């Protein structure tokens, strides 16, 4: 699962069974970390028009 | 049920009378207007390509 953003702390509620959360846009929000098991927040990376 | 008009009034009309107001109010009526959308831009590349 490739990507590009802000690897933020999260405090969020994972379930045992559960590997990555979506926000509603397919756009996982964030990550069971494989090595260990603490949970990343994707956080989006800024943007914006010049 | 088949919707009400309003109340089913007739106008007492005559020749040779008339009806003249001895009182008035003061009336306060709102009415709303909408001005503005949301300015909203898309980057139209980000958007499509990630
Ligand atoms: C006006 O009304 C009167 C009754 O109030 C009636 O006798 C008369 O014929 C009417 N005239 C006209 C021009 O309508
Ligand atoms: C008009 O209406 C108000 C209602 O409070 C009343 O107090 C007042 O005496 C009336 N004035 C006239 C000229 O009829």
């Amino acid at each position: 699962l490739t990507g590009t953003g802000v690897l933020t702390e999260s405090n969020k509620k994972f379930l045992p069974f559960q590997q990555f959360g979506r926000d509603i846009a397919d756009t996982t929000d964030a990550v069971r970390d494989p090595q260990t098991l603490e949970i990343l927040d994707i956080t989006p990376c800024s943007f914006g028009g010049v | 049920y088949t919707m009400s008009l309003g109340v089913e009034n007739s106008v007492a009309y005559s020749n040779n009378s008339i009806a003249i107001p001895t009182n008035f109010t003061i009336s306060v009526t709102t009415e709303i207007l909408p001005v503005s959308m949301t300015k909203t831009s898309v980057d139209c590349t980000m958007y499509i390509c990630g």
